């Protein structure tokens, strides 16, 4: 095999097609059906394609291999190996030049726009209804004029000469040959130099680029029309003989036969000089046949013989799932593989798996033969086979010996994440079922209810090393998604341990003193002491407190027997305290965590195995069961229910009299029923929880019960409080189809019996649930496929880019408290710059250091609040990332290794968990100082810190300078405490009207009406003395027809008349009353500062929408630059807002629809990208205005909200990598080296600017603008075209790459997979690096 | 069900699909992605060519395994050549370059 | 059986060229050009190469020195 690269694609010239072909196929016949020898001139022909049987001619004159180039005189077939019949192509000489459907019907019709003729006309031409005048010489008719029948008639009669018109693909080919590429190209450049308008300039630039591509690539356009047509080798379009004298053939054979028929009939008709109409009909018919051959389905859909289904054409074979790339080039079918049902097998070690004898023998057959021949037990391979078929003891001994260290791969059908394939050492067992280690089931999401698994065998030495090193179970204990352990004990183990550790007030052997665990076990196994009984024991724990030395501390602790028995296994390093407690699910998980962090891997593995074994054993000894009497119906249920029924009856009767609406009664009933449910639940938990009143020596006592169902609840083994309720209480409220909640609940439980109605309702519930899970799984699968697709090519290429940039990460304190602390958020990230203690010049962390647990604890000891850390998005490396910018986090602990494909791991980690997807006063929870951020207040006369800013926040500083609680305080909210004041727990710090945003006046004086005329634009509807009114200052849209341009206003003047000016500014306060300006305080009351002017009253789809960046149909509006905004030309149909910069130029106008309400006033201080209208913001604006770190923080937080709502932890780095892959593209705004408008990746722009500015000449000095593109288009715009063709529209990408003459250096992973060479990732990176040195070297 | 080696398919020289005839398991794209998450390049390579698609490769590997040596010679998958032939059957010239 | 490779990855932290050096060693061992430097306990050559790596006797540079010594030896 040669070492090659660069697969090149281009238009095939007709002479090259003639070059490939070995012969003409003249007749459509294949074989004589009598003698099965092939036809002399047929789709299957020996003289063209090859000999049927190896090295023997058709007529049978020459059959020996001695002859290798001779061509039999009788049958013109050369004698060679039949394999060649797999590669020889044929050809058909078409009489009429025919168009290639792909280059015509593809949505952008490249023949169409290349010829600058719309698609509709070309279609009109292809079906032979009308002519077109192609280069009609010196007449009064243009060059692309379509001509109808009688238009051709009157033209011909009028213009005998100077009239050139023709029809069909031959006319089109004539048009193509005569085109001058460069002259039109230069003309187009001149036109672009003269034209300045967006859309026409874009279509023109695309077209000019197309012309440049043709003149550079060297393809001539006329080649789009076919003259000779190649025919695929026969073995690729087989004619297989079905058992029973019948044959099975692909439909392509039929299509080829039809094509040959139409060609031969057209040839004969031409030789006969038939009238034009008939030859035109024949040419049309040949067109249908050919286009059905190429892509059947873009026409009248020529169906197949007697099947009513459309037959499959070549395009169908390539494109699509069933066809190709997915099925046969990414979805192969390996050898040495098996499948079977999975089973428990508790006795196994964590690193091993039970494998049936017979499958193992079948798989390892060739190894067995090799070893048998090596030992000399068998002379030859057939004797080895016979020895395997007898199955003697020696064979089993050799099989045991060879299997010894050879590892096998286990896979489970939905491989969601990388833990779907793992390696194990097999142990031969009887039976036909595979035995799977229990601890790994959680990783596989495996269940023993008929699930099956596949088993592959790695052959080569490198495969063995890879399986044992990278894939072995013990090397993968941490999930790649988050750092936490994956292998935690599931249900039986935790139940057994829980039973073991819980203590009881009084039992046998209370308070006796034991010298160690060994006699504790002596006592338990002899039945002289209970497994749980409080006792004082002497124990020697070990602690590595010094620099790696273990110090024994030995003292007397008061514990249970069970905890000591468990202590027997526990390795040295762990504190005794760990086991001293109840030891539930959480306790065991954190136990494993500590064991890993202190000792390391190997002790953790052995400790997990020991835990499993002991848990199973003592769970079996416990004998825990579940009887009908074990779940006690609370005695006071019936009273509570009857009371609630009486209450519902009273509220319904008080409804029938008509003092309360139906909805109010509904709400009341639902709330009272909820309260009754909570009451019964609490009563049940009280009854069941602590009921064991067992007696000590004298009086009695009570303790946490040993009720088996209670232990199952409390231990966290199975069930939650909700299910306990569902077993023994009333099973709450239900939802009807539409989501509305039924009024009467289900009062019965499964211990009792339901009746028809309650069952029926719950049936509906369960049905909806199941359907939900089904659709959820389908959508999940699809989403994760897209994710893994887009991010595949990203690889860690460089060790360190060396940038100082990074994102300043803070703990996300959503509202009430700290949903997620800093320490976990920063663990394993390198720092962007040294962080200082709360006192300057006290460096805590040198320049970029990887933040491991020790640094995080050190930060916890201090009070660092926010840390700028290097992020992947800001990484400087070109074409990949550097180790430092990423960080450490992995299934292993150390810094990321160069070469790891983080894209795929990130995509899997994001995808797999995706299968479960009044307000009057603020009340500070903890005693702290109140602090206001982004505000400018003005103390009024009432003694309130009046809020005049719309972006005001009220955070909470604790004793040591940290923001515990954070709230957003709107404009017009009454405040109580200012700055410095310490606030007691749950004290009202703020106040505001729920259904009212007041407008606050800054100065005093009399309210003056200006352009506030009565009757034309306003309607005086005023109330009585107390000074109530409904004066309505309407907006521009709702203003009356006469008062369309007259804008009523309210100027705030003083007692004398002069408009009092805002302090410090000269602006005459002229408040144009906005829409719905309810002027309550009428003319005649000296305005106080603060009078109101106008009262103004998730899951998977959400994730998909965030990741597709869809504008949420009501976007908020932002500010571009800061400075005084102002109004403008009023009521054109969309009200104008002109942002006036205090320094910069004014002319930025933004139209606003009538319905939009604005929250900010004209004379306000906006910041760039500040909110102007309320509502959800579309990510595009935030990215464009605020920049990268803002949009990345927004996306990460928005996704993490959905994910944490379900309680699934994911590390931000994966989302970060995806986001970085999303914004790969930019758009050029200046000039100097690019084409001034081309969408170009940010990578090429950065590298070219680095080059240019490195070069002594300034050159381009180019400035660019970032762009954000959705994952679909971003994947569509990949560099390699094989990646895109692998999954997208095959016709489109194939046509683009064919016309562009593109050259693929493969450079990627998926390309290398397709070509079957080593991927450039991981173990193969070095290989590619070696090849990398071979290029561009000596 | 299990198979070591057996009959291969006619057109694409991959092992038959099914249970009546021995037939191998389908190593799908998701499994490929799983392997890519690890650095497992040689296992995937052999799985892709020597195990299924390379005729000379499969026979050479059978003989080599029998000999008690464990190497490989990946070559180019036949299905890729079929792809080339099918694309060439259209008017598209796609060539494997060399330098 | 080698149930954990933790010491071998702690010897060379890349975790990838570990596989390459172990492959070179196990390839010199399988085709019987060389001999194991550790007393074998009926292990196969993979676990032998890992056992040699974990004891610090073999790495890439030791491979390079032994190969060039063998080259100059057979050159004469
Ligand atoms: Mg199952
Ligand atoms: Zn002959
Ligand atoms: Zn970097």
């Amino acid at each position: 095999t040669e070492e090659f690269d660069a697969i090149k694609i281009a238009l095939a010239s007709p002479d090259m097609i003639r070059s490939w072909s070995f012969g003409e196929v003249k007749k459509p016949e294949t074989i004589n059906y009598r003698t099965f020898k092939p036809e002399r001139d047929g789709l299957f022909c020996a003289r063209i394609f090859g000999p049927v049987k190896d090295y023997e001619c058709l007529c049978g004159k020459y059959k020996r291999l001695k002859h290798r180039g001779v061509i039999c005189e009788k049958c013109g077939v050369e004698v060679t190996q039949t394999k060649v019949r797999r590669e020889r192509m044929g050809h058909i000489e078409l009489a009429s030049p025919t168009a290639h459907i792909w280059f015509l019907k593809s949505l952008p019709s490249r023949i169409g726009l290349l010829l600058d003729m719309p698609l509709r006309d070309i279609e009109r031409v292809l079906y032979f209804e009308s002519y077109v005048v192609i280069e009609g010489g010196m007449t009064n008719l243009e060059r692309q004029q379509i001509l109808t029948e009688e238009q051709y008639l009157d033209a011909l009669e009028e213009f005998g000469d100077e009239f050139d018109a023709k029809m069909g693909a031959e006319a089109i080919q004539a048009l193509l040959k005569s085109m001058d590429l460069e002259q039109e190209c230069e003309q187009l450049r001149e036109e672009l130099n003269e034209t300045n308008s967006e859309t026409k300039r874009k279509k023109l630039t695309k077209r000019i680029k197309l012309l440049e591509a043709f003149v550079q690539s060297g393809n001539k356009p006329e080649w789009m029309i076919l003259t000779v047509l190649p025919v695929l080798p026969p073995d690729l379009r087989p004619l297989v003989p079905l058992d029973g004298g019948r044959f099975a053939t692909s439909d392509l054979n039929d299509l080829y036969r039809r094509v040959i028929n139409r060609n031969n009939r057209l040839k004969r008709l031409l030789d006969l000089a038939a009238p034009d109409i008939i030859v035109r009909n024949e040419k049309r018919m040949l067109q249908e046949a050919v286009d059905a051959l190429l892509d059947n389905g873009r026409r009248g859909r020529a169906i197949t013989g007697s099947n009513k289904r459309p037959l499959k054409s070549l395009a169908d074979m390539i494109k699509g799932k069933q066809g190709r790339f997915r099925q046969n080039l990414l979805g192969k079918r390996v050898d040495y593989s098996g499948r079977s049902v999975i089973t428990v097998g508790p006795y196994l070690r964590l690193h091993q798996c039970g494998l049936p004898k017979k499958m193992a023998l079948e798989l390892f057959k060739p190894f067995i033969y090799g070893k048998l021949e090596l030992r000399g037990l068998a002379t030859t391979i057939k004797a080895a086979k016979k020895m395997v078929e007898r199955e003697e003891a020696v064979v089993w001994d050799i099989l045991d010996e060879v299997i010894r260290e050879h590892p096998v791969l286990l896979n489970r059908a939905p491989t969601l994440h990388r833990l779907g394939i793992q390696a194990f050492e097999p142990v031969l067992i009887e039976g036909k079922a595979i035995q799977l280690h229990p601890l790994v089931c959680a990783a596989y999401n495996a269940d023993f209810d008929g699930d099956q698994m596949a088993v592959h065998v790695p052959l080569t030495l490198e495969a063995q090393l890879e399986a044992r090193a990278l894939m072995m179970s013990t090397n993968n204990i941490l999930s790649p998604a988050n750092g936490e352990p994956i292998i935690v004990p599931s249900q039986d183990v935790v139940l057994g341990l829980y039973y073991m550790t819980r203590d009881c007030v009084n039992a046998k052997g209370e308070g006796m003193v034991l010298t160690g665990p060994k006699e504790a076990e002596r006592l338990y196994r002899s039945g002289l002491a209970s497994l749980h009984a409080r006792v004082k024991v002497r124990i020697t724990e070990y602690e590595k407190d010094a620099n790696g030395e273990l110090v024994a501390k030995t003292s007397l602790k008061d514990t249970t027997v069970g905890r000591a028995i468990l202590w027997m296994i526990v390795p040295k390093g762990l504190p005794y305290s760990i086991v001293n407690q109840a030891l539930g699910k959480k306790a065991i998980s954190k136990m494993l965590n500590t064991c890993y962090r202190i000792l390391g891997l190997k002790p953790t593995v052995i400790f997990a195995d020991q835990i499993m074994y002991t848990g199973f054993a003592y769970a079996a000894r416990s004998g825990a069961s579940v009887g009908i009497d074990d779940m006690v119906i609370p005695e006071k249920k019936h009273e509570i229910i009857s009371e609630a029924e009486a209450e519902v009856a009273e509220i319904q009767e008080q409804f029938q009299s008509g003092l309360v609406t139906a909805g109010e009664r509904y709400n009341k009933v639902i709330d009272i029923w909820a309260a009754a449910n909570d009451r019964v639940s609490k009563a049940m938990m009280d009854n069941l929880q602590t009921e064991t009143v067992i007696n000590r020596d004298g009086q009695e006592e009570k303790q946490v019960s040993f009720n088996s169902i209670y232990m199952m609840a409390d231990s966290g083994a199975r069930g939650s409080a909700a299910q306990i309720r569902q077993l023994a209480g009333m099973r709450g409220l239900m939802a009807k189809p539409d989501g509305s909640i039924i009024e009467t609940p289900i009062t019965a439980n499964f211990r009792e019996g339901l009746n028809v109605l309650q069952y029926f309702i719950s049936t509906h519930g369960a049905r909806k649930g199941l359907a939900d899970t089904a659709l959820k799984t389908a959508n999940s699968g699809y989403l994760t496929r897209r994710l893994v697709d887009v991010a595949q090519d990203l690889v860690v290429t460089e060790d360190d880019c060396g940038t100082h940039e990074g994102i300043m990460m803070t703990p996300v304190i959503e509202g009430g408290d700290v949903k997620e602390p800093l320490r976990d958020r920063v663990l394993g990230r390198v720092t962007a710059e040294d962080v200082l203690k709360p006192g300057t010049a006290d460096i805590l962390v040198p320049r970029n250091t990887l933040l491991h647990e020790q640094w995080c604890d050190l930060l916890e000891e201090n009070s660092v609040d926010a840390v700028k850390v290097r992020s992947v998005v800001s990484c400087d490396t070109d074409f990949g990332v550097c180790a430092h910018c990423y960080g450490r986090d992995l299934a292993r602990g150390h810094i990321i290794n160069k070469g790891e494909a983080i894209g795929v791991i990130a995509a899997q980690s994001i995808g797999e968990p995706g299968t479960q997807l009044a307000e009057s006063s603020i009340q500070v929870k903890n005693k702290g100082s109140i602090k206001l951020s982004n505000v400018k207040s003005v103390v009024n006369s009432s003694g309130k810190l009046v809020i005049t800013s719309r972006n005001t926040e009220l955070k909470l500083i604790d004793e040591f300078g940290r923001t515990k609680e954070s709230y957003k305080v709107p404009y017009g909210a009454v405040l109580a405490k200012g700055d410095g004041e310490q606030v007691a727990g749950g004290e009202t710090v703020a106040n505001w009207d729920p259904h009212t945003m007041p407008v606050i006046t800054e100065v005093s004086g009399f309210v003056r009406f200006t352009d506030m005329i009565d009757g034309q634009t306003i309607t005086r509807q005023t109330d009585e003395l107390t000074g109530l009114s409904s004066l309505v200052v309407l907006d521009s849209a709702e203003r009356t027809a006469g008062g369309k341009d007259l804008r009523p206003a309210l100027k705030i003047v003083d007692a004398q008349g002069n408009d009092v000016l805002i302090p410090g500014t000269d602006m005459p306060a002229q408040y144009f009353l906005p829409g719905k300006a309810i002027v309550q305080l009428e003319d005649g009351v000296q305005i106080s500062s603060g009078d109101t002017l106008a009262r103004i009253p998730g899951g998977l789809p959400r994730v998909a929408d965030l990741f597709e960046a869809r504008r949420p149909k009501e976007p908020a509006i932002l500010a571009e630059i800061s400075g005084i905004v102002s109004f403008g030309k009023e009521t054109k149909g969309k009200r104008r807002l002109v942002i006036t910069p205090v320094d910069g130029s004014d002319p930025y106008e933004e139209m606003i629809p009538k319905w939009r309400q604005l929250n900010v006033f004209e004379g306000e201080r906006v910041e760039r990208g500040d909110v102007i209208s309320d509502g959800p913001e579309a990510p595009h604006d935030i990215l464009r205005l605020r920049g990268v770190h803002a949009v990345t923080r927004y996306i990460v937080n928005e996704v993490q909200d959905v994910y944490r709502l379900q309680g699934v932890k994911i590390n931000d780095k994966h989302i970060e990598v995806i986001v970085r892959q999303m914004l790969r593209k930019a758009t050029i705004v200046n000039a100097g080296s690019s084409d001034f408008l081309e969408g170009e990746q940010v990578e090429y722009s950065r590298v070219k600017i680095a080059n240019r500015e490195l070069e002594a000449n300034g050159k381009v000095g180019a400035t660019y603008s970032r762009d954000l593109l959705g994952i679909t288009k971003a994947s569509l715009a990949t560099e390699s075209f094989i990646s895109a063709a692998s999954f997208q529209e095959t016709t489109r990408v194939l046509t683009e790459a064919a016309v562009a003459g593109k050259r693929d250096e493969l450079r990627g992973l998926k390309e290398n997979v397709i070509v079957g060479r080593l991927i450039p990732a991981g173990t193969g990176y070095a290989y590619h690096q070696d090849r990398m040195r071979r290029r561009a070297a000596g | 069900h299990a198979r070591s080696t057996g009959s291969y398919s006619l057109v694409t020289q991959q092992p038959l699909g099914g249970k009546a005839q021995f037939g191998g398991q389908r190593f799908g794209e998701m499994e490929v992605w799983a392997l890519e998450a690890y650095g497992a390049a040689y296992t995937l390579q052999e799985m892709l060519t020597v195990k299924s698609d390379d005729v000379n490769g499969r026979t050479k590997m059978y003989k080599n395994i029998v000999d008690g040596n464990h190497q490989m010679e990946p070559g180019m998958p036949e299905s890729f050549n079929v792809l080339l032939k099918e694309i060439r059957s259209l008017g598209i010239n796609i060539e494997l370059e060399d330098e | 059986a080698r149930v954990t490779v933790q010491d071998a990855v702690e010897k060379i932290g890349n975790r990838f060229d570990l596989v390459l050096v172990a492959a070179r060693r196990a390839r010199q061992m399988q085709v019987g050009g060389k001999d194991p430097l550790v007393p074998e306990e009926n292990d196969k050559t993979t676990v032998i190469a890992l056992r040699e790596i974990e004891e610090g006797l073999i790495n890439n540079q030791i491979l390079d020195v032994r190969e060039r010594q063998e080259q100059q030896e057979q050159e004469a």
